[PDB]
RNA sequence: CUGGGGCGGUCGCCUCCUAAAAGGUAACGGAGGCGCCCAAAGGUUCCCUCAGAAUGGUUGGAAAUCAUUCGCAGAGUGUAAAGGCACAAGGGAGCUUGACUGCGAGACCUACAAGUCGAGCAGGGACGAAAGUCGGGCUUAGUGAUCCGGUGGUUCCGCAUGG
RNA sequence: UCCUAAGGUAGCGAAAUUCCUUGUCGGGUAAGUUCCGACCCGCACGAAAGGCGCAACGAUCUGGGCACUGUCUCAACGAGAGACUCGGUGAAAUUAUAGUACCUGUGAAGAUGCAGGUUACCCGCGACAGGACGGAAAGACCCCGUGGAGCUUUACUGCAGCC
RNA sequence: UAGGCCCAGGCGACUGUUUAGCAAAAACACAGGUCUCUGCGAAGCCGUAAGGCGAAGUAUAGGGGCUGACGCCUGCCCGGU
RNA sequence: AACAGUGGUAGGAGAGCGUUCUAAGGGCUGUGAAGCCAGACCGGAAGGACUGGUGGAGCGCUUAGAAGUGAGAAUGCCGGUAUGAGUAGCGAAAGAGGGGUGAGAAUCCCCUCCACCGAAUGCCUAAGGUUUCCUGAGGAAGGCUCGUCCGCUCAGGGUUAGU
RNA sequence: UAUCCUUGGGAGUCAGACUGCGAGUGAUAAGAUCCGUAGUCGAAAGGGAAACAGCCCAGACCGCCAGCUAAGGUCCCAAAGU
RNA sequence: GUGGGUAGGGGUGAAAUGCCAAUCGAACCUGGAGAUAGCUGGUUCUCUCCGAAAUAGCUUUAGGGCUAGCCUCAAGGUAAG
RNA sequence: ACCGAUAGUGAACCAGUACCGUGAGGGAAAGGUGAAAAGCACCCCGGAAGGGGAGUGAAAGAGAUCCUGAAACCGUGUGCCUACAAGUAGUCAGAGCCCGUUAACGGGUGAUGGCGUGCCUUUUGUAGAAUGAACCGGCGAGUUACGAUCUCGUGCAAGGUUAAGCAGAAGAUGCGGAGCCGCAGCGAAAGCGAGUCUGAAUAGGGCGCAUGAGUACGUGGUCGUAGACCCGAAACCAGGUGAU
RNA sequence: CAUAGGAUAUGAGAAGGCAGACCCGGGGAACUGAAACAUCUAAGUACCCGGAGGAAGAGAAAGCAAAUGCGAUUCCCUGAG
């Protein structure tokens, strides 16, 4: 004999968009990829970098990609021309 | 197939439509007229039977890539338009059947 | 005997010159008021048939 | 599907934790959503703080409304959650409909099909003096293949030719 | 007092029904979870799925008593038919090779075979069957196959037939 | 070499029959009850017609269902099917 | 020549061995082939010869081509044989003795008694059996044993209707 | 140090195990189960752990009656210091 | 006892799903038929060459399958790893 | 470039028989003396059966299920070993004794020592107490037919190549250009074409070509349709034979 | 009246079987394939029944086809998968 136990409740779980860093830092990145997915904007498009619709960080130009700082507790992405 | 999970084949849309009346016109590239000399005779008949075109598939058109040095008497159905100058380029006789 | 053609994927992509497979894009036949602008652009062009799946299929449509 | 099946519970999506400071990873492992809603709750233009507390006070009381300080935040973010946000994304007013058609070099993701991201280009716009923004809504959910017949427009074919 | 189309009457009742249970109360016995007699908090008896009571009946079925008994304490002996023995004839299931000890310990978790020890001259014969997961039957239970065949009805589409 | 008997108890009334070759009964059958179909080319059946079963029969007859001799009995509900 | 590597299942890749048959050349065989039987030979391997003994008519090499292409496992098919092992069984039942036959007899033929059934283990006769009935020879097998015997094997012979 | 990518022919595999660290499920029970990253085994013989897939060493072209070390060992089985 | 009758998706049944030639929850025999079997057993001659995986996604799938992951063979661009 | 008696017709032979079944049906087994029956007179043993001689024949071991005659298995003899040893039965050390072959670091036994648990299938895992086989011998499983595709290879190459048929021993070849593939695509299409659709756009992108190689065939590697790798279901359906 | 019928006579008049092969009409499935099953496939085949011929059956246009037109059918190869 066994004393049938159900009730999950809880048996579920979304599927999870990729997030993270995409390109490294320093690297040549061409005009028009993605930097980096964020829901909330953490990092701030800087110098050559849009605001996304979507909120992610796409590249206005060509060239290497740096990320300074907004100086007190914020980020920023600048990407610099050759 | 795909063991239960819906084949290639039915998740695509279907953009297929046949009309009987199509025409498979003949390829020349207007560049093995210079095999021939200049003045001669271009007749559909004439192409066939010198390797030119293997199969006169109702319709003789001449495209237009490539030159021409060589003044002749062409003859065909169709023309692209830059074939018709380029005949002309060489001198060449433009007839249109 | 020789073989057939798989009628159905025979009516559903035009053999490309040069050795490939066009088909066309789905989720495009009825439903229209929840997918956006956006997609409705990108989705009445054509494509290629992947790397993958060509593998499986050429053999249907080798008659062209 | 199943810690033997039975019944019971669940089946796809979105968010968090497990997850091992990149991404992903399972369990009938822990917590809650969704099958929308909005004609302004979008577009720009310009405008400006919030939550409580403390007082002072008719009815007014613990708690309506008025000031009044102290308040970078405890609130508010059409809605779950995480991530942001007090230079607005929070809050008002005006004018308007970009909730634009044709696109899109380039990438992220991915077995496939799908799904994402966008500079810029054109035609026409809206708002503003202009620069400039606007290809729906604070991002991520709000729904589904083809086959199928209905529906409006079609320099497309139409079986001898004309329809 | 709500609810029903209507709320079990007669006769039976811990029952071939009764779970808790071996219900309690009495006879049967020194002792009686079964059996009979009555009790009704009938889980779930009930009127032609029939209810109750019934003399005669049964290789039915439960319970009790006499008669007589190897059924038993507690075995004994005798006859014969196989058994063993001496000629006659002479199979079979099964069967990897096989000079096949038993203790622990380990291991696809329960040894004849390997490791550690322990004991054991070679070869038959009459008996016992603890073991070789001893043989006979590719498990009858159990779950899967997208197996299958009988059955079923308000599953689905059909058909015969009567309308 | 031809009965073992007595006390009660349910279940089946009874003699009968089946699980050839596990299961003889507490099951089936049974007389009787009983509601209903069916006016004679009956109904029901065999089965797409015939033909001649039912029946050289005719509601005191013949199919069908439900129970089980006899005795005492068979109450309530027409809403759903 | 130098340097390096060489365990391998599923799995891919490359080289070769060998049988049957054919194809051109060549040869080798009644002075003994194929096969078979033995060994201590050689080639890295599948392997290949070389004497010796059997056998009494065909068959190798070299290079090619075609394949029904090579066994050790299918609860495999088909024969041959072991295993159990001279081990189980020897199909209900009273004979023992004396003569006779004969190579041989517990059984066969005689006589003697004792045996057993006798509402049948006895006489007639359907169903069926088809030569078994009869006499005369025969013992290789057929009798669950021998066997001179018979329902067996041989050559003869045997059924008569008016009712 | 040489291994990557592209194109194409051909696959098999989609039941996995265990030891340590990082978690869940559990009873901070399993030689349990679900994974992370790392091993071995699977497909890997040899030596030790008495014997033992999964731990500790180490990879087997093949021959010798030679040499040195690792894990573990050195009274005697059972090679090496009482 | 004898002589006939009823045939398999049928017969027959005082009913068991029993009997229908030692067969029966649909007899028996050759036929379609070498049915189908995502299942189990089997798959023979040798060396050399390198050589894996048991996870992800989806699936009336969950012991099956296809695509991608990891291996070998060939051809390249080549030094990118 | 078919089989050679388990193959090939089930049937090389009294075979659709013998047998199994009332039945429709099922359905075997079994060829070889020599060149010539010349097939054993004659003598012994026993009742023979059956030999041993003799004689026949080149062979008689060739003599009656009659060529060759293996292995299982049953043996008869003898070389070496064994009745204090446990022993997947071997290996590798290893004396003694027995030996003299395809003449070479020999042959056969081995008292004793050390390491040592069969093969196969299926498994995360097997000596397995999981299956499989009594062994012995034979048969018995990835084949062709057609088309696809790729590599290797052949001949011609911006041209490759014929099907059916006629003639010709079935053939080889000759005739046969009807077609298909390729040399140009993109658009569903009309239509256009080195460009092409979408577009309003000489914009931009999609696929094209600019850096051209194919095709006829052949060995292979797979694949499609074919029993398609073998062995095996239970089951459905048709046509019939049977209430001894 | 006349017919049914009856009688009588002429009739190498028919019926029956085997190539288990072939074709032509009439009736007609099913496992399997679709990864399940019904339309569908399987295939109008398996088998059954009538016909005949040594061939059968179609056959001299109420046809193709769209050019400066062919000329009764059948079969092959292509079209073409």
């Amino acid at each position: 004999s066994k004393k049938g136990v159900g009730s999950t409740k809880n048996g579920r779980d979304s599927e999870a968009k990729r997030l993270g860093a995409k390109r490294a830092d320093g690297q040549f990145v061409t005009g028009g990829s993605i930097l980096y997915r964020q829901r909330g904007t953490k990092i701030y498009p800087g110098e050559n970098v849009g605001r996304g619709g979507d909120d992610t960080l796409f590249a206005k130009i060509d060239g290497t990609v740096k990320f300074e700082r907004f100086g007190r507790d914020r980020k920023k992405v600048s990407v610099y021309p050759v | 197939f795909e063991g239960g999970q819906m084949p290639l084949f039915q998740r695509l849309p279907k953009r297929g439509f046949t009309n009987i009346n199509r025409k498979e016109y003949a390829v020349v590239n207007l560049d093995k007229l210079n095999g021939f000399a200049e003045g001669t005779e271009v007749t559909p008949e004439l192409l066939l039977e010198t390797g030119v075109i293997s199969k006169l598939n109702a319709g003789v058109k001449i495209l237009g890539n490539g030159k021409l040095e060589k003044k002749l008497t062409v003859k065909a159905n169709k023309f692209s338009a830059s074939a018709k100058e380029a005949v002309e380029a060489a001198g060449g006789t433009a007839e249109v059947i | 005997p020789k073989m057939k053609t798989h009628r159905g994927s025979a009516k559903r992509f035009k053999k490309t010159g040069s050795g490939k497979l066009k088909r066309s894009h789905a989720y495009t036949s009825h439903l229209f008021a929840n997918k956006s602008q956006k997609q409705k652009r990108k989705l009445r062009k054509s494509a290629v048939v992947s790397a993958g799946d060509f593998k499986r299929i050429k053999q249907m449509l080798a008659n062209i």
